């Protein structure tokens, strides 16, 4: 019964400020290192904040750097999160995350429900191109996001997280990092690479299977998030 | 690398918190109970392994081992308890007039546990288990039913300066185990203040020796 | 006379 | 007799420490917390015994042997080690208070830690504690005076002398008479005093005339003769060789150290 | 009583472990060279193990 | 019918004895001449696993080399990356008293057993974060000595009411059970194929059973005391046994007598435990002689030591791929030696 909810957003006004909050139940979360991404809409995702497992290397994006802060109240089992000076761009909607870091763990892998949030109007990047590539549920779709670099490290772990944001919920971790499956998601969902290249091989395709899917970089300090994509019905 | 480096900095929390146990572990005693089925232990405790009766009397929580109840070699499996504070012996006074044998096997114990080579510096405990019963026994026949060579003079003091003598003799290490004595009073107390009193003892010269005085 | 020496 | 007293305190001496800080590091690993708070004070003594030739120097008429070496920071950095080695034997005297007289919360200064962080504080001060004599040191060496004007290097060994000796050596040094105060196989009384009444006894008998001395230099600085060049000679070898006691005394002591030593 | 069901037991095991060939130690040693020969190169307490990152031996 | 059964039990005694011998045509040390000695085995500790605060019992590697199992009496059941000297895991024990610890061959599940005479077993990868006990294995009168998984769904434990039994953990309750021992059972082995295994107990007596049944196999002696270490060879139709008399004994499931003898007249200390290279050239067994003297177990001559310990080097294992041997010992540490090139 894992259960991430979130609440606090949804109408800001130009030059406010707003609190976020997320709720996490049925796991040990106080062991849980906790990401944060955003969704603007009609658009892809944003990672915005991030703290560790344990508050050890507390961590901010770029864009809202100095303008948010995040907190992690372990013994309370719930987030808390600051945005001040809020900013036109800031409409978007958050999915609070769980991540725990050990040996061949399972990071990225539960999404919470989501909470919007609206106000009134040098790092690596992935390529989340082929915007929609429509099939019939019998057929195969194999998906992929670039990255400059070499993913593989010494240690062999390559992380391009891959996520389906099914519409009216949080993505599922169908691969976290690029090797291994995840917990609850199906035999379809796979994933082959070597190196640079990378392949989402998808097996067969039903009605769950809609979604935009996205990716995650986790190798450098930012996680820049994927970049919009179609459900490709 | 950011991966592997969450994972560095949640094993220093997880040796952060074994550190906090370990703690606690080297303060915790380790008081281990021996002897026969016969030799009467409940009673000790009374105010399919060990029952690790964790109790605190005096704010120092102490961890007795009924073991009792083992029917096993010890032989095999007594080098668990090399590392313990002191050894509670409940001796077999049950030798004044009952015989099975007037407890010999408690000297033949007591000999293997002093020559054992993991008892050297385990300061045992000796109590008179049964006192109550012994002293009344002694008190009706003699002493030399089983001990012929011993004077006995059927007192309660010259009881324990035969019986307590004849193990304490066989008690080789008298410089490094310093072996306490405390007749088994039925009291509330005298039982176990006075183990209190022996495990501070014990603990304080294996801080003097640990820190070089 | 002072230090370690005079 | 310089020539042969010099070398003999400074070869024995210098040889025993560095033995001592062999065994204390791979034949008892030991990370106790009572086994680098001795190191401490070892490696305090190993650098501090080279002094004994830089003293021995004014016996033989020899100021320096390269020139800017002697007065430049000769005093600023042997003469540190001598409070470091103090500082040093105060924090094993506190170690073994709290160890033996109280574990009731030994997990808050008592870990390795903190037995690190001590050390450092231990050096910090003793380099404070010379600071100004580097500053100063400019004579023709000794020169904590000849730099400032009115009365700045009494004004220095008095401090000196009392952060020392007054505060480590004399009341904080001295918690090992108040560790058997209620703790002292009866002869263990008898055997732990062989061990608690020699280490403080050594401490304040050779290595007291040399404070003693100066102070009364301070006071009045007496004629010289053989005699003066002679004994005066003796209080600083004295003085030297608390440092190669302790070593010995610590290592031969402790029935740890005495299995660290048949290991 | 319980002996004669023991005996039976004790015959359980001498009756079919020796009714079985029982091959010779003549057999014992020869995976002990030809198995060497398999896992001993698989062995790297053996054959230190000089991988340019070996788990261990770095 | 006492002595009429004597006679017929001596004449089994006699014929299989002869046997042995008629197969035995002489040890086979002197056979091993053909083969090169391994020589001095230098192992530098590579890495030195610290940070466990007690006498270690027991350590296990889980089918993965990285991640290794060790139990200290401090209970403290301690999941450690042997890469990068990390902790995944710190699993408090119920009983902190373990002298066996097991890795599941899934990896999911581990197990501790001991004193209590129960055979806890956790759950590592669960859905949630922590790692919780899946269900403990109460029914031993005596105290367990070694549990060693065969499934994800089987735990086969051996203790000191002379007997050893097969569990499922799905219900709590011994399938079978195995009794045929007079001592109390200190090591049980569990084969690669895990359809036999081998228990020792104190009596100086080795018995092969078969898991699906319960009726013992074989028997086996030689050993003039108790008997204190058991481990499977990699080909899995062998094991050796190290004693408290200051000796281990190689054995045969097919010959069904001893083979080799590992003591040295400079040697009169018992061992602790004992673990075999993936080759099995080296049975590395830790004595009480505060050294896990590495002897040759083709060879039956010490040519090795791994002399690191401040105490008795009491449990000690290969890994998977056997890269590492971590001989954690009644001193507070863990040490990986691996060959330096």
């Amino acid at each position: 019964a894992v259960q991430l909810v979130e609440s606090g957003g949804g109408l800001v006004q130009p030059g406010g400020s707003r609190k976020l909050s997320c709720s996490a139940s049925g796991f040990a979360f106080s062991s849980f290192g906790m990401h944060w991404v955003r969704q603007a809409p009609e658009k892809g995702l944003e990672w915005v904040a991030y703290i560790s497992s344990g508050s050890g290397t507390i961590y901010y994006a770029d864009t809202v750097k100095g303008r948010f802060t995040i907190s992690r109240d372990d013994p309370k089992n719930t987030l808390f999160l600051q945005m001040t000076s809020l900013r036109s761009e800031d409409t978007a909607m958050y999915y609070c995350v769980r991540s725990i870091y050990y040996y061949g763990s399972s990071p990225f892998d539960f999404w919470g429900q989501g909470t919007t949030l609206t106000v009134s109007a040098s790092d690596i990047v992935m390529t989340q191109a082929t915007s929609s590539v429509p099939v019939t549920p019998g057929e195969s779709v194999s998906i992929s996001c670039r990255s400059s670099k070499s993913l593989l490290h010494s240690n062999g772990n390559t992380y391009l997280y891959w996520f389906l944001q099914r519409p009216g919920q949080s993505p599922q971790l169908l691969i976290y990092r690029m090797s291994n499956l995840a917990s609850g998601v199906p035999d379809r969902f796979s994933g082959s690479g070597s190196g640079t290249a990378f392949t989402l091989t998808i097996s067969r395709l039903e009605a769950e299977d809609v979604g935009v899917y996205y990716c995650m970089q986790h190798l450098e300090y930012p996680l820049t998030f994927g970049a919009g994509t179609k459900l490709e019905l | 690398s950011a991966e592997d480096k969450a994972a560095v900095e949640r094993s220093k929390m997880i040796d952060r918190n074994l550190r906090e146990d370990g703690e606690k572990a080297a303060r915790e005693v380790k008081l281990l109970l021996l002897g026969a089925g016969e030799s009467g232990k409940s009673t000790i405790v009374k105010q399919t392994g060990i029952v690790e009766t964790h109790f605190t009397f005096k704010d120092l929580h102490f961890k007795m081992f009924d073991v009792g109840a083992q029917r096993s070699e010890r032989k095999k499996w007594i080098h668990c308890f090399e590392g313990v504070t002191a050894i509670i012996f409940c001796v077999a006074l049950s030798d004044y007039d009952l015989v099975l044998n007037r407890m010999h096997e408690s000297m033949k114990l007591f000999d293997s546990i002093c020559n054992n080579k993991w008892f050297t510096d385990t300061s045992i405990i000796l109590f008179l288990n049964k006192k109550d019963l012994f002293e009344e026994k002694i008190k009706k026949s003699p002493l030399t039913i089983c001990y012929p060579e011993y004077a006995g003079s059927n007192t309660y003091e010259e009881a324990a300066a035969y019986i307590q003598c004849q193990f304490e003799d066989l008690n080789k290490r008298k410089d490094t185990k310093e072996i306490y004595t405390h007749f088994t009073c039925s009291t509330d107390t005298k039982n176990v203040q006075f183990v209190f009193d022996a495990v501070t003892d014990v603990i304080i010269k294996n801080n003097l020796k640990d820190c070089g005085l | 006379c002072f230090x370690k020496t005079c | 007799l310089v020539p042969v007293l010099y070398l003999l305190v400074c070869a024995a001496g210098l040889g025993g420490n560095t033995l001592v800080i062999y065994v204390v590091l791979r034949f008892a690993k030991m990370k106790t917390v009572t086994n680098i708070y001795i190191l401490n004070l070892a490696v305090a003594d190993v650098l501090y015994m080279l002094g004994l030739p830089f003293l021995a120097t004014q016996n033989a008429a020899s100021f320096w042997p390269f020139g800017p070496v002697l007065c430049r920071l000769v005093m600023t950095l042997d003469g540190v080690n001598q409070f470091t080695s103090v500082f040093c034997l105060t924090v094993m005297s506190v170690d073994r208070y709290l160890a033996v007289v109280h574990p009731l919360s030994s997990a808050r200064w008592r870990r390795p830690r903190v037995a690190k962080l001590a050390s450092a504080a231990a050096w910090v001060l003793s380099l404070c504690m010379s600071l100004p004599l580097l500053v100063f040191a400019d004579v023709q060496c000794n020169a904590s005076w000849p730099e400032p004007v009115g009365l700045w290097g009494a004004v220095f060994i008095i401090y000196t002398a009392v952060l020392g000796f007054f505060a480590p050596l004399l009341v904080i040094c001295l918690c090992y008479l108040l560790i058997v105060v209620k703790v002292r196989r009866r002869r263990s009384e008898r055997k732990v005093t062989r061990m608690v009444l020699v280490v403080v006894l050594v401490f304040a008998g050779c290595w007291l005339p040399f404070f003693t001395v100066n102070i009364v230099n301070l006071a009045v600085a007496l004629p010289q003769e053989p005699a003066s060049a002679g004994l005066y000679f003796f209080v600083v070898i004295l003085s030297y060789a608390n440092s190669c006691a302790n070593p010995v005394l610590y290592g031969f002591l402790s029935d740890n150290f005495r299995q660290s030593f048949q290991k | 009583t319980a002996s004669i069901a023991q005996a039976r037991k004790l015959v359980e095991q001498l009756k079919m472990e020796a009714n079985i060939d029982r091959i010779k130690v003549s057999k014992a040693a020869a995976d002990l060279m030809a198995y060497c020969e398999a896992h001993a190169k698989e062995d790297p307490l053996l054959t230190p193990v000089p991988a340019s990152e070996n788990p261990f031996r770095e | 019918e006492l002595d009429q059964l004597r006679q017929e039990a001596e004449q089994l005694k006699n014929q299989i004895r002869d046997a042995r011998k008629a197969c035995a045509d002489a040890t086979l040390s002197q056979i091993t001449n053909n083969i090169d000695p391994v020589g001095r085995i230098q192992m530098r500790t590579r890495r030195t696993l610290r940070g466990h605060l007690a006498k270690i019992y027991a350590m296990h590697w889980g089918t993965d080399s990285r991640l290794l199992v060790s139990a200290s009496q401090d209970g403290k059941l301690i999941i450690w990356d042997s890469y990068t000297t990390n902790k995944v895991h710190a699993i408090p024990l119920r009983s902190s008293w373990v002298m066996t610890c097991a890795y599941a061959p899934s990896g999911n599940y581990v197990a501790c057993g001991g004193l209590d005479n129960i055979c806890s077993i956790y759950n590592l990868k669960t859905r949630e974060g922590n790692v919780r006990v899946s269900r403990e294995l109460a029914g031993h009168t005596g105290y367990l000595s070694c549990c060693r998984f065969l499934d994800d769904n089987q735990i086969v434990t051996s203790s000191g009411d002379t007997t050893c039994a097969l569990w499922d953990i799905e219900t709590g309750q011994q399938t079978t059970t195995f009794t045929g021992h007079t001592g109390d059972v200190m090591s049980l082995s569990l084969a690669p194929d895990t359809r036999l295994f081998v228990s020792g107990a104190c009596d100086a007596s080795a018995k092969l059973w078969d898991v699906r049944e319960g009726m013992c196999r074989q028997t086996f002696t030689g050993h003039e005391s108790d008997i204190n270490a058991i481990c499977f060879f990699p080909n899995g139709n062998a094991f050796a046994t190290g004693s408290d008399d200051a000796t281990c004994r190689l054995f045969d499931l097919r010959a069904d007598q001893e083979l080799m003898t590992y003591s040295h007249d400079n040697i009169i200390c018992g061992i602790t435990s004992v673990s075999f290279s993936k080759s099995g050239r080296l049975l590395l067994a830790g004595y009480d002689d505060f050294n896990c003297n590495v002897w040759d177990a083709l060879k039956a001559d010490r040519a090795g030591v791994l002399a690191g310990h401040d105490n008795r080097v009491s449990c000690l294992g290969v890994t998977d791929d056997g890269m590492a041997v971590a001989t954690g010992s009644w001193d507070s540490f863990l040490k990986i030696w691996n060959g330096s090139s």
